């Protein structure tokens, strides 16, 4: 049972890492979405801040 | 810049010398009549921010200002605007009727009654230039407010003049956090003491028909909106008209409590109004800044919040109160409104809708209020009880997620928030609220499941009224410790939890 | 970029309330340890 | 000359003024307004109306209205003799007492320490203070910013330190409400009045008031750094005594210069500041400090408004002070009380050279524990304390003592935080440092360190909690 | 009234300097307005000139008649400030005088061709461990300098040039060279104690000083790399090699915004222009040596990176990677950590190349660096720590010792090959048995042996510059007596 308990943690490790390798995917997706979201989101700020100049 | 007047309009007049008759002091031909930014042909001679009547009645305020043509502010749905109008300018700070015989009377903020009241009773008329106050004039002040809600008087104690920030966003009972304060301000308003009977004020900024008439039934209804003010900025609410509510209601408490009433303002919310003066500098083709809205809104906004006073006895004695409810966009802290009142608050509550999307209905952000008047305000007796309250909570909340002896600690003090909760509009007295407050420093039904519980704090709260009513009555007009009170607070908590199983 | 040191507790989650429940319970196990301790030292130190 | 009311939307005005427009930093008043109504030439836009820096409402002003040309900078007396009530920048007592007439007076705009003249030594202005001893020891006029946020115990840390040292100022003192509450003024003058350090009535005046509260707008909100200077240079050489100077808030004042860059149709910067909001704010930090005949224990206040710890304005911050108080929010979150940013804030006198070797070192090595802490309370999140191992578990209840140890609750907090002040002994600092180094309470509860002064009370309140368990 | 060579101050604002008149005036000149305030202008509009204040004109009024006195910019050039403290303005910098500098480089100071560059081979005096362990700077080289707040930057500078200084005060002929380095957006307090510390690290003997206040102008603060770019070409083309430092550099940046912001001119991204790349860069691309066509001299550059919480995308930062050959990554947790040196080491990254790289400490390097990156390979699993793999394990108290000799002091300089034999006495397995948090001390101790005794063997491999087996096995003993003797 104690070699079945380390395997099990070893694969259920394993799964976790699966499942973590997944949600960061989307998350850094979102993330490099969000990145050049705000950047071009302060820049037509400015531009618009320009236009009212 | 684009001569105005650079075209015959006036230039044929100038060229041939026919302008001179222009009354140009406080009349004239409207220099640019355009999207109710108002120019005027002359009337340089009028004061600045001063009032404009057009020859079509319609009002006028004159912020910007060319040389005569002007930025002034069409103060109507403008549909008929003519070129060359004239705009008589009256020349005059806004002011408009004030007195309690608005207190109990639903007028706007130049006194324009919407439900059919009757004209404006309010009997003089003010103009909300109004200043801050004086430190001579200004001194502590630490009298309670009417708050009504458990927690509420417990841990963020009501101040007679304190001026509140309660952070809480879109269909958070914001709403029915001011009509639970309401009827919290109800009981105090319903008193003999003219400190406690309030001929106060309370708004909701963008309060369409629909939303003014139900709040007019709901007050109506608590019978305070007689000893109160509610104007409701409808959905079409001028952005002059919505952005100067506040200043209406600065006027207003200027008014009451600076003739010493002890009387709060509701107004919320500026974030509107940064909406509504951006629609203005936008019309006004202003600079603009985050989200487009001026970063000058710090000192406009604080003549109003930053004037934060509670009438001493150089202001009459009474309180000129404030009630903000903030509203996070995302619980975004740094937005404009949300980090200047941040950068502007000095106290503010907050409100967790997630506890209210976790279902806690009310769900006040737990530790995210800011009480920094603290239990001054309170009674000594709820001060008391808060002093142990407050760590009580805090351990519930700083182990929540599950030694025994600490699991116990834990059960009593998850028992206790649940206690703590309360209805959908149920505000009374504090004095129950310091009964199950006793229960809780005593523990009194930490055996009985929460959910035992959750019918057992009614019974507590029944069978003490029906055995100490008037040691109800006896603990609240003495305020202080009362330990006989305390112990017949003891009996009769053996009697209504003991008797309950 | 780069990783903070105790960056989740950092950001305190779930997983970060976790760090925070977690600490409570060990923490209280080692503070009714040393608590106890102490009353045994006191009854030692009251002969 | 005389400007004229000519065309504007409110301050940001050109008078007309029949000869040409006067000469930089000029301040003039508005003859014909309801109160005396200085406004600053600004913009040389030539035109014979520069569009002026009006600080005053604007509002019933005609156009034409003639106004009283100065030419320059706001004159009022200062020294030593205008403390005891308070003054207008303008020199406007608001004590409500008249004018608090001085000797010293002059115009404000000036230069900085020169390049060869002022002070080239660091010592530290050592006041006892729990964390601030413990770590990131101050020295003597320096540019200290007090990196805090708003309702952040920035102004309760405040109150704390202002018992704790204004009431002993090496000379007299400054303190500047710079966009404080209202409420905020007539509480601190009745706190004043209970203070002593400056008394109302009595001439106990070792501090100055000032007030560029929330209320007054920008145009005064925003002008009152001049002001400031000058009041340090004063005390420098005018009131010419060991000041420590206090002036919160900047944060609402720097934004207040940006909100009037739009005015000025300035650039915004990335926070939309005007683009030499930075340079003024610079050049502000770099008027009146320790020189050869210059002084200024200036208290710098590090306003984080949205707790923005990059922001653009922190970055101003971070530019010219040159002490750090770095508050952690965090901390105060998980209930601390001091709850600086530990491993943040940089202070000078925290170095082998000068903290002594001992004292940095244990620092240093305090700045790694916690940074373990952290390091492995994610760690526990994945795993928890089942395998704290030997170095670890130890290293986790060292760590939780020291965060313990860090906080202490005082007497003005004693108000709100019950516990009255501990007048935190340096050496007792130090002591309890290397005591808890050896660990000097294993076998004790680190909940006694918390909020308190020395380790030895901690020792104590231990054993009251074995008589309270 | 005047249009070639003066204008008429048209209208004003801020220093916004625009006159009437001076049209045939040339173009970025530094000429005396009509309170003689001698200025440059670059926005020549139609009608006339957006001329920048060059500091504050408070002293003049509006419609002054500025005299174009045709005058560009020109800056002194030698070595006599070398030890002087003085301002660009041909000030003084603490008001340490005439440096005896007499002459002015006019702004016409183009970069080197790649003819004109020369082959960079000088080992830099980093007295840094890792800075001179992993990658020194060649022989005017370009490494960008990423930091915070009190980062510790200045202070791997304070190492740097006490390892230079003592040639600056010494003579090594390879190590001739020239030194000049900004503290640019610096406190007074800073400054001072900057030409204190000069005077007492004696780095006042041979530095000419380079610093822009937070009271210095913007235009001062634009011109100090065109400042600095001069006064290394005046030792660069007299054959003697120079040091750069863009200490800070993004202060200049955010100056020449404000500067074209008040001009109206286009922002750009977080309001920055182009010339963040062209004008940044015009001054960037000359970190060079200059050719012995040239003069043989070096132009080394040090410019100082502010990482704005990290800000890792800066368009500054943006700007510097494809610019630099060279970059300083710190781990400034890892001095929160304790670990000050904070190394972030596999963040941390050269370009220069290792042409000016002591094949000695080459050769070490050669394996420290392997071994870090294989202990930082695996160091997460450091964390649990146990049943650590003996390889692993071994790897790891490889690593460990490393982390022991990772942290530095401040300014404290050391011998280059002092740290080479450090790192070979770990080569050797022979830290393989001190502990950790004593190793330090040991190799200090080791260290103190081998200066005293072995520092005859020192001198040996330092002239030598060769390991010669023998040499290597007599430093090896002599490190073993030391430490084994620890």
């Amino acid at each position: 049972s104690t070699t079945s308990e380390q395997s099990a943690r070893m694969t259920a490790m394993d799964n976790a890492s699966k499942n973590a390798s997944e949600m960061i995917d989307k998350l850094t997706l979102t993330f490099n979405r969000t990145r050049q979201a705000v950047i071009t989101k302060e820049l037509i700020e400015i531009i618009s801040g320009a236009a009212a100049l | 810049k684009t001569g105005t007047a650079e075209v015959s309009s006036i230039l044929e007049e100038r060229i041939l010398g026919a302008d001179t008759s222009v009354d140009l002091e406080e009349t004239g031909r409207v220099l640019s009549i355009g999207d109710g930014i108002a120019r005027v042909h002359g009337l340089r001679n009028v004061q600045a921010e001063e009032m404009v009547e057009f020859s079509s009645g319609l009002k006028g305020m004159s912020l910007n200002l060319e040389p005569d043509n002007v930025g002034v502010v069409v103060f109507g749905n403008d549909k008929l605007i003519k070129e060359g109008d004239i705009v008589k300018r009256t020349g005059a700070i806004v002011d408009v009727p004030v007195g309690e015989e608005l207190l109990g009377r639903v007028v706007d903020a130049l006194g324009n009654a919407i439900d059919g009241k009757g004209p404006i009773g309010s009997k003089a008329r003010r103009r909300v230039g109004l200043k801050a106050p004086g430190i001579i004039p200004r001194i502590s002040v630490r009298e309670p407010m009417q708050t009504g809600i458990k927690a509420v008087d417990s841990l963020v104690p009501i101040g007679r003049g304190q001026r509140e920030l309660i952070i809480g966003d879109r269909q958070t009972g914001k709403t029915s956090i001011a009509i639970d304060t309401i009827i919290n301000q109800k009981r105090f308003n319903d008193g003999t003491d003219e400190k406690k009977k309030l001929y106060c004020i309370y708004v909701a900024i963008g309060q369409k028909r629909s939303t003014v008439a139900q709040l007019v039934k709901r007050l109506t209804d608590a019978d305070a909106m007689k000893y109160t003010i509610v104007v409701s900025a409808t959905a079409s609410d001028a952005a002059p008209l919505q952005y100067l509510a506040p200043y209406s209601g600065c006027s207003m408490g200027e008014y009451f409590r600076d003739n010493g009433k002890h009387a709060l303002i509701i107004y919320d919310d500026l974030s509107k109004q940064a909406v509504a003066y951006r629609q203005m500098s936008l019309l006004l083709r202003r600079p603009p800044g985050r989200e487009a809205y001026p970063g000058d809104v710090f000192y406009l906004h604080s003549r109003l919040l930053e004037r934060a006073a509670k009438m001493n006895d150089a202001f009459g004695g009474g309180s000129l109160t404030a009630l903000p409810v903030i509203e996070t966009q995302a619980g975004d802290v740094s937005a404009y409104i949300p980090t200047n009142v941040i950068s502007i608050t000095d106290g503010q509550i907050f409100l967790e809708t997630e506890l209210f999307y976790k279902g806690i209905r009310p769900a006040i952000n737990v530790g995210l209020s800011v009480s920094r008047v603290g239990s001054a305000a309170q009674t000594r007796a709820m001060k008391q009880v808060a002093g142990t309250m407050k760590l009580e909570l805090a351990q519930y909340r700083e182990v929540a997620a599950f030694d025994a002896a600490t699991q116990q600690l834990l059960s009593r003090g998850v028992r206790l928030t649940e206690l703590l909760k309360q209805g959908q509009y149920s505000p009374m007295a504090i004095e129950e609220q310091v009964a199950v407050i006793y229960a809780g420093v005593r523990g009194y039904l930490d055996k009985l499941e929460p959910s035992k519980i959750t019918k057992f704090e009614n019974a507590f709260l029944s069978h003490v009224i029906s055995q100490h009513q008037a040691l109800l009555g006896k603990i609240r007009t003495d305020g202080k410790i009362s330990e006989e009170s305390d112990a017949k607070l003891k009996e009769i908590v053996t009697n209504f939890l003991a008797g309950f199983e | 970029v780069r990783s903070s040191a105790g960056a989740v507790r950092d950001a305190g989650g779930a997983f970060g309330k976790r760090e925070q429940a977690e600490e409570e319970r060990y923490f209280r196990a080692r503070a009714k340890e040393q608590l106890a301790a102490l009353k045994k030292h006191h009854e030692n130190e009251i002969s | 000359t005389t400007g004229r009311i000519v065309a504007v939307i409110g301050a940001v005005v050109d008078v007309q003024f029949d000869e040409g427009l006067p000469p930089i930093l000029n301040a003039l008043e508005v003859q014909g307004r309801e109160t005396r109504l200085v406004l600053e030439v600004a913009q040389h836009l030539g035109e014979s109306t520069v569009r002026t820096i009006a600080m005053d409402g604007t509002e019933g002003l005609v156009r034409g209205q003639k106004v009283l040309d100065s030419g320059a900078p706001i004159r009022i007396p200062v020294g030593p003799e205008t403390l005891g009530r308070i003054m207008n920048v303008i020199g406007e007592p608001i004590d409500e007492r008249g004018p608090i007439k001085t000797k010293q007076f002059a115009a404000i705009h000036a230069e900085a320490p020169e390049f060869v003249e002022m002070s080239v030594e660091q010592e530290i202005l050592v006041t006892g203070i729990k964390v601030v001893d413990l770590l990131a020891p101050y020295a003597k006029g320096g540019k200290i910013g007090l990196f805090g946020g708003a309702g952040v115990g920035k102004t309760v840390l405040i109150m704390e330190l202002i018992n704790n040292v204004a009431k002993a100022h090496g000379g007299y003192s400054v303190f500047a409400g710079v966009g404080e509450r209202t409420r905020e003024g007539n509480d601190l003058y009745h706190e004043m009045i209970e203070s002593g350090v400056i008394n109302l009535k009595d001439a106990t005046s070792k501090v100055a008031l000032v007030y560029g509260q929330m209320n007054e707008p920008p145009g005064a909100r925003a002008r009152v750094a001049l002001t400031g200077l000058t009041v340090a240079e004063y005390f420098r050489d005018q009131e010419g005594q060991d000041v420590l100077l206090f002036i919160d808030n900047i944060f609402r004042f720097t934004q207040a210069g940006s909100e009037v860059s739009a005015l000025l149709g300035r650039i915004p910067s990335a926070v939309g500041y005007q683009p030499t909001l930075a340079t003024d704010m610079g050049t502000m930090q770099e008027r009146i400090t320790t020189t050869k005949k210059g002084s200024i224990t200036s208290v710098q206040a590090i306003y984080v408004p949205a707790d923005d710890l990059t922001d653009p304005a922190p970055a101003t911050t971070f530019a010219h002070l040159d002490a750090t108080t770095v508050l952690s929010r965090a901390i105060a979150e998980l209930g601390i009380y001091p709850a600086v940013d530990p491993l943040d804030s940089t202070s000078r006198i925290m170095d082998p050279n000068i903290v002594g070797s001992e004292h940095y070192d244990v620092a240093r090595g305090v700045q790694k524990i916690l940074q373990d802490y952290k390091s492995l309370q994610d760690i526990i999140a994945i795993l928890g304390m089942d395998e704290l191992s030997e170095e670890d578990k130890l290293t986790v209840s060292r760590a939780r003592k020291i965060q313990r140890f860090l906080s202490q609750p005082f007497q003005v907090a004693e108000v709100f935080t019950g516990h009255l002040g501990k007048l935190v002994p340096l050496k007792e600092t130090i002591k309890g440092f290397q005591q808890i180094l050896a660990g000097e309470y294993d076998h004790l509860p680190e909940q006694a360190f918390y909020m308190v002064g020395p380790i030895e009370e901690a020792v104590a309140k231990a054993d009251k909690l074995a008589e309270e368990h």
